RNA sequence: CAGGUCUGUGAUGCCCUCAGACGCCCUGGGCCGCACGCGCGCUACACUGGCGGGGCCAGCCGGCGCCCGCCAGGACGCGCGGAGCCCCCGCCGUGGCCGGGACCGCGGGCUGGAACGCCCCCGCGCACCAGGAAUGUCUUGUAGGCGCCCGCCCCCACCGCG
C-alpha cells in the first residue's frame, strides 16, 4: 500500500533520478554495449536504461517483499518476443548478466538480504523504497 | 571377433512393450507402448474415450 | 545548424535528414559495425542526425572504426574474430568485405571443399528441402 | 452520463424516422466497451449503442482483429478531432453522419431463372444502419493505408464529411454509387 | 492460477462480513468487503486508478450507478486471479455491483437500487455464461477446419 | 515528400508559424502534409508553441496528440 | 500413539477408489482418521491417430486413464493404522500405501 | 599464404595441441572438451606409421571409412582417400584443410547434375 | 466398398530368400541430391506499423537459487513457479525506410562416439509496396488476431494434439 497509490511508472522514473542524484546503484558503464536480453533487436537508445531498469528491480523486490526472487526469474518479468524468423515468435526472458549485476549493488546499499532460495528485499531499503513512493506522489 | 563386434552399442534400443515394433514406441508416461498396439490393449489397461 | 548535405566519406553519400544511427547504416557494413549504437560511448550523440556531425565528431567516428580496441568495444560487436589467415579479431569493413567473400571463396575453391563446389556451381548449402521451394526463377539462383 | 466521460453526452437525436428505431443512443454509457450479446437473436443488434457498432468495425482486414482498447482510443482520438473542427457533439454529428451514408437503394438477382439482372429493390433500415457504418469505417481506413495521416485523423474527417454530404467521402459516394446502379437496372 | 484454494488468505475475517463472487470466462473475483471508509483496493491496488485508461473509467462504472455515497462507508480487499486484462476488469464490477446490495440488506430501497443498475447495464449482476470452446480435430479451432486441397 | 527534418524553417520560421496559428486546431501530421516538414520535426515546433502558449493540447497520447490554439483573435 | 502416518489411496476407477474411502471413514472412527484429501485428477492421456495406416481424414482417438489419488494422516500407532486398513472393505485394483 | 597469423610453414611443425588455442570453437569441443577415439587415434598410429619414417616418398595411398575427423596441423601436406560411402576420395590435406572436419572435403552427392 | 495397411501385430494363406541369407551385426553414405509442376503451412508486403523502454494478464497444467559469460551456454547448489496481446511514454515520418528477413561471410556455443542438427552474436540485407484465372474455411466466446502446452524428440516444429 502506498507503492500502490503512486502511479508505478510515475514512481519508476523518478527512482532513476534518485539513485543518480543520490549516488545508489552507480550504473557499472559495461552496460553500454549490452542490449536488454536475447530478444531485443536494435539495442537500449534510453542511455539511462540502468538506472530506469534499476529503478523498478528494486520496485519489484519492495513488491514481492517476503516471496524471495532470483535473477532468472527477474528476467521472465522483462520478457520479450523474439522476431526476424520466418518460424513465428516465441516469448523470450531477458540475458542474466544485467540483472544480477543490478541485485549485487543492491545488497551493498543494504537495499537487499539473501532469503531462502532467492534474496528479498532488506528491512532498511524497505523504508527506503516506501519512503520514495510516499514523497514523490 | 564377432563377439567383439556383434551389437556394439550404436543407440537405444526402444520397442512397444506388446508388439516390439521400433516405430511410434511412445514414451509420453511410463508406458513404452505401439501407436497401433496401444488402441487394442486400451481396455485392459482402462485408457477409455471421452 | 551547418550540416553536409551527402556525407561522401566510406565510398558512400551519407543523406543528411537521417538520424545519424539510421544513415551510417548506409554505409556498407558499418553504421552496423557499432550494433547500430556504440559510437555514443566512443564520441558522437546517439541521435543527433547525420547532417548535425562535425569535422571533429567524424574525425573522432573514423578513428573509433578504424581500430576496435580505441574505446575497448569486445570482439562480440566485432565481425570476423579467429580469422583463417590472419589470427586476428579485427571488424571486416568497407571495401574489405567486398574484397573478404571473393578472398574466402578462393580458398573455399583451392581446398577441394564440399561448400566449395556448392558455392561456384551457384547451389545452396543444406537449407533442408532444397528441391521444392529452393527454385526461384526456373531455377534455383 | 457522457459518451467517454468526455464530450457530453446530450439528447443527441436522429434526423431519419427510418434510421430512428434501429440507431441507440438511450443506452449510450461511458467507453463504448460494453461486453453484451448483442450478435444475438435476429434483432438485438438493433438496441446497441451506435458509435459501439463503429468501434467494432475499427479492428478489421486482420491485421487489428480484437483489439477493441485500441480501436476505442482511435474512436475517441477521432471524437475530439471532430469536436474540435465542428465545436459540437461528435454523436450528433456520428448520427447524421451514419444515416446520410446509408446507400438507400439496393438491387438484387430476384432469382428470375437464369436471368441474373440485379432488379432495383428498397433497403432495410437496420441494413443501411450497418451499411453507413461500414462504408464510414472501410472508407477511413482505404484514405490512411500508407499515408502520413494516421487512421484517427482520417476516421474524423470521413465521419465529418460524411455528415455534409460531400461527394468527397466514400460513404456518401458509395450510397450515390450503389444508388444510381440501383436505379440503372430498377 | 484461478479459484486458488484459501479465497482469501492476504487478509483473513478483520471485520470482512460482506463476501462476493464476479465470473467472467476465467477470470474469478473472490472480493473481501466490510463496511470501512469507503475506498476499495483490487488486488492491493486502488479502485480509482488501474494500469489500463480505458478500462478505468469500466472499473468505476458500477460504483457511480449503485450511489456513490451508497459504497462510501465500504472497504473491499477484491483480488481477481486467472482471466485477462478485459476479463478481470469485468469480474471486479460484478463482484462491486453484488457488493453493496448485500451490505445493504433487502428492503424496497435496496430492491429499487439493484433493478437500477441491472438495467443501466445487464449482465452485471449475472456471470457471462460464455466460456472459451473448445478445438477439435478438423482444423485449429472450435469451429474452422484445414484448407480443402483437392475440393 | 516533405524530406526536410532537423529544424529546417530558418525564415520561414514565423511563416510555419502563421500556418500553424492560421490553423484553430492542428495534428503534428496535419503539420507535415499542409506544410513540407517530417512529423518528427513537427514534435519539437509544436512544443515552442506549447511552453510559449500558443497552443493547448487537447488530448495526449504516444501516437496522437492533438493542440488547439488558446485565442488567435 | 501419536506417530503421524501419511496413506495414499490411488484408483483408476473413482467409484471404486470412494469405496475405500467410505469404508475408511467408518473405521477410522476408532483410530481418530484425518478428513479424505482428493487431489486434483493426474490423467494419462493418449491421442493417437485412430487409422493404422494413413489412409483418410486424418482422425484422432482420445483415450484419457485419469488416476486419482486420496491422502490420509492418522497419528496412531502402527498396530491401529494396520488395523483400520485390513478392517476396511477392499476391492480389487485399488491401491493404498503407506509412509512414514 | 598466412595461417591464423603465423607465416605458414609455422602451422606445419605443430601437434594439434599446440594449435588448439588458436581454433574455431566446435574444433576445441571434440579435440579437449570431448576428446578423441581409440580407433580415431589408431588413424594417428597408421600415419605416425605412414610418416617420414615410412619408406619413400612415392604415394602410400592409406583408405579410411572415418569421415569425422578434425585434421592436425602434422597432416599438412598429406594426402589420403576417405571414404564418401562408395569411394574412397584422394583429398589434399594442407594449411587451409587444418581446423576443419575430413568429411566435408570428401564429396559423397552428385553435384546435381541436373537440367535433364 | 476388390478404399488403405502383409512396413504395428508367436496377425496370416501361399510363393520366393535361407550360411556369400531377404538371418543378424559393423562401418561410411542415402531417404534432406535438385532444369522443374503442384498440395499443406509460415513470415512479409508497414503508421491499425515497426523500434527503444515502463506496467502486466492466462489456461492445458506445470519447480528453482547462486555466480561466470554479449549471448549461447555452463559449473555451482536446492525445494519449489507463470505468457503474449494489450496498456503508458518515447523514437521514426511514408523512404523497400528505422517495412521485411532470404542466403552467405565469419565468430562464440550446446546435444552429442560422432553435424551432415540446433542456438546466439557481429556483418549481409532476398523477393513481396497487397497477388491473375480460379477456389477454400467460417456464425458467440464464434471467426480472426495473440501467445503457451504436449506429442514424436540424442539435438531439433514453421507440424500436429491441444
Amino acid at each position: 500500500s502506498s507503492v500502490t497509490r503512486v502511479p508505478a511508472d510515475v514512481f519508476i522514473n523518478s527512482f532513476a533520478a534518485h539513485l543518480k542524484n543520490r549516488g545508489i546503484i552507480k550504473c557499472p558503464a559495461f552496460t553500454d554495449y549490452v542490449k536488454t536480453g536475447v530478444s531485443r533487436q536494435y539495442a537500449p537508445r534510453d542511455a539511462d536504461w540502468f538506472y530506469i531498469k534499476a529503478a523498478s528491480v528494486i520496485r519489484h523486490f519492495y513488491i514481492s517483499g517476503s516471496h524471495s526472487i532470483g535473477v532468472a526469474g527477474l528476467a521472465r518479468k522483462y520478457s520479450s518476443l523474439q522476431k526476424g524468423k520466418t518460424t513465428p515468435h516465441h516469448t523470450k526472458r531477458a540475458s542474466c548478466k544485467v540483472i544480477r549485476s543490478i541485485v549485487s549493488q543492491f545488497l551493498g546499499q543494504k537495499l537487499l538480504i539473501a532469503g531462502e532460495r532467492g534474496r528479498h528485499i532488506s528491512p532498511n531499503g524497505r523504508k527506503m523504497v516506501e519512503d520514495f513512493a510516499e514523497g514523490l506522489q | 571377433m564377432r563377439e567383439t563386434e556383434f551389437c556394439t552399442h550404436i543407440a537405444h534400443k526402444r520397442e512397444c512393450r506388446i508388439c516390439g515394433n521400433y516405430n511410434s514406441v511412445y514414451r509420453k508416461y511410463g508406458l513404452f507402448i505401439c501407436r497401433r498396439c496401444f488402441k487394442e490393449n486400451a481396455g485392459k489397461i482402462g485408457f477409455v474415450k471421452l | 545548424n551547418d550540416y553536409r548535405d551527402l556525407l561522401r566519406m566510406f565510398n558512400t553519400n551519407i543523406q543528411g535528414k537521417v538520424v545519424l544511427e539510421c544513415a551510417l547504416v548506409g554505409i556498407k557494413g558499418i553504421g552496423r559495425r557499432f550494433a547500430n549504437v556504440a559510437l555514443k560511448k566512443a564520441n558522437i550523440d546517439v541521435h543527433k542526425r547525420a547532417g548535425e556531425l562535425t569535422a571533429a565528431e567524424e574525425d573522432a567516428l573514423m578513428k573509433v572504426l578504424e581500430d576496435p580496441l580505441s574505446h575497448g568495444i569486445p570482439a562480440w560487436m566485432l565481425n570476423r574474430n579467429n580469422d583463417f589467415e590472419s589470427g586476428k579479431d579485427m571488424h571486416i569493413l568497407v571495401n574489405t568485405i567486398a574484397s573478404t567473400h571473393r578472398a574466402d571463396l578462393e580458398r573455399l575453391r583451392k581446398t577441394r571443399c564440399e561448400r566449395g563446389v556448392r558455392h561456384h556451381h551457384n547451389l545452396k548449402v543444406r537449407g533442408q528441402h532444397t528441391k521444392s521451394t529452393g527454385r526461384r526463377g526456373h531455377v534455383v539462383g | 452520463v457522457a459518451l467517454f466521460n468526455k464530450w457530453p453526452l446530450t439528447d443527441v437525436k436522429c434526423q431519419d424516422e427510418s434510421l430512428e428505431a434501429y440507431i441507440s443512443i438511450d443506452n449510450h454509457s461511458f467507453v463504448p466497451h460494453s461486453a453484451g450479446r448483442w450478435s444475438a437473436k435476429r434483432f438485438r443488434k438493433a438496441k446497441c449503442p451506435v458509435v459501439e457498432r463503429l468501434t467494432n468495425s475499427l479492428m478489421m482486414h486482420g491485421r487489428n482483429s480484437g483489439k477493441k482498447l485500441m480501436a476505442m482510443k482511435t474512436v475517441g482520438e477521432a471524437f475530439e478531432l471532430i469536436n474540435l473542427y465542428t465545436g459540437k457533439n461528435p454523436v450528433q454529428v456520428l448520427v447524421d453522419a451514419v444515416a446520410n451514408s446509408g446507400p438507400r437503394e439496393d438491387s438484387c438477382r430476384i432469382g428470375k431463372g437464369g436471368q441474373v439482372r440485379r432488379q432495383s429493390v428498397d433497403v432495410s433500415p437496420l441494413r443501411r444502419v450497418n451499411i453507413g457504418i461500414y462504408n464510414i469505417a472501410t472508407g477511413a481506413r482505404k484514405a490512411a493505408f500508407r499515408k502520413v495521416r494516421p487512421f484517427a485523423e482520417c476516421l474524423a474527417e470521413e465521419i465529418m464529411n460524411a455528415a455534409a454530404g460531400a461527394d468527397k467521402s466514400y460513404a456518401i459516394s458509395q450510397r450515390n454509387s450503389v444508388e444510381r446502379i440501383a436505379v440503372s437496372n430498377r | 492460477d484461478l479459484l486458488e484454494r484459501n479465497d482469501i488468505e492476504v487478509r483473513e475475517r478483520d471485520k470482512y462480513t460482506v463476501h462476493t463472487l464476479g465470473k467472467k470466462k476465467n477470470s474469478v473475483a473472490v472480493a473481501f468487503v466490510k463496511a470501512g471508509k469507503g475506498d476499495i483496493l483490487v488486488n492491493n491496488v486502488p479502485l480509482a486508478l488501474v494500469r489500463p485508461e480505458i478500462l478505468r473509467t469500466k472499473v468505476s462504472e458500477p460504483i457511480m450507478i449503485l450511489g456513490e455515497s451508497l459504497f462510501k462507508g465500504l472497504d473491499m480487499n477484491i483480488k481477481v486471479a486467472g482471466g485477462g486484462h478485459v476479463s478481470q476488469i469485468y469480474a471486479v464490477r460484478q463482484a462491486i455491483s453484488r457488493g453493496v446490495l448485500a451490505s445493504v440488506k433487502d428492503e424496497a430501497a435496496r430492491s429499487e437500487l439493484r433493478a437500477k443498475l441491472v438495467s443501466y447495464d445487464r449482465q452485471l449482476v449475472v456471470s457471462d455464461p460464455r466460456r472459451c470452446e473448445a478445438k477439435k480435430f478438423g482444423g485449429r479451432g472450435a469451429r474452422a477446419r484445414r484448407q480443402k486441397s483437392y475440393r | 515528400v516533405d524530406y526536410p527534418t532537423l529544424f529546417a524553417d530558418e525564415a520561414a520560421m514565423n511563416e510555419a508559424l502563421k500556418f500553424i496559428k492560421n490553423s484553430k486546431c492542428i495534428t503534428h501530421t496535419q503539420i507535415c502534409e499542409r506544410l513540407r516538414v517530417s512529423v518528427a520535426l513537427a514534435k519539437r515546433v509544436m512544443r515552442q508553441l506549447v511552453k510559449s502558449g500558443d497552443f493547448a493540447i487537447v488530448s495526449k497520447s504516444s501516437r496522437m496528440t492533438i493542440f488547439k490554439n488558446m485565442t488567435k483573435k | 500413539m501419536h506417530q503421524k502416518y501419511t496413506i495414499i489411496v490411488v484408483g483408476k476407477d473413482l467409484k471404486l477408489v470412494e469405496r475405500y474411502v467410505k469404508s475408511i471413514v467408518k473405521e477410522g472412527r476408532a483410530f481418530g482418521i484425518s478428513g479424505p484429501c482428493r487431489a486434483p485428477v493426474r490423467r494419462l492421456t493418449i491421442t493417437t491417430r485412430k487409422s493404422p495406416c494413413g489412409e483418410g481424414t486424418n482422425t484422432w482417438h482420445r483415450f484419457e486413464l485419469r488416476m486419482y489419488k486420496r491422502t490420509f494422516w492418522v497419528t496412531c500407532g502402527g498396530n491401529d493404522i494396520s488395523t483400520i486398513l485390513s478392517k476396511t472393505v477392499v476391492i480389487p485394483g485399488i491401491q493404498v500405501t503407506v509412509e512414514v | 599464404p598466412n595461417f591464423r597469423g603465423v607465416e605458414v610453414e609455422k602451422l606445419a611443425t605443430m601437434k594439434i595441441t599446440d594449435i588448439l588455442p588458436k581454433l574455431n570453437a566446435r574444433c576445441r569441443r571434440r579435440i579437449g572438451k570431448h576428446g578423441l577415439s581409440m580407433k580415431h587415434l589408431r588413424f594417428v598410429n597408421k600415419l605416425r606409421l605412414r610418416r617420414a619414417a615410412q619408406p619413400s616418398q612415392k604415394p602410400k595411398i592409406v583408405r579410411t571409412h572415418l569421415r569425422d575427423m578434425i585434421i592436425f596441423p602434422e597432416m599438412i601436406g598429406m594426402t589420403v582417400s576417405v571414404y564418401n560411402g562408395r569411394q574412397f576420395i584422394p583429398v589434399e590435406i594442407k594449411p587451409p584443410m587444418v581446423g576443419r572436419a575430413l568429411r566435408e572435403y570428401s564429396m559423397s552427392y552428385k553435384i546435381v547434375s541436373h537440367g535433364k
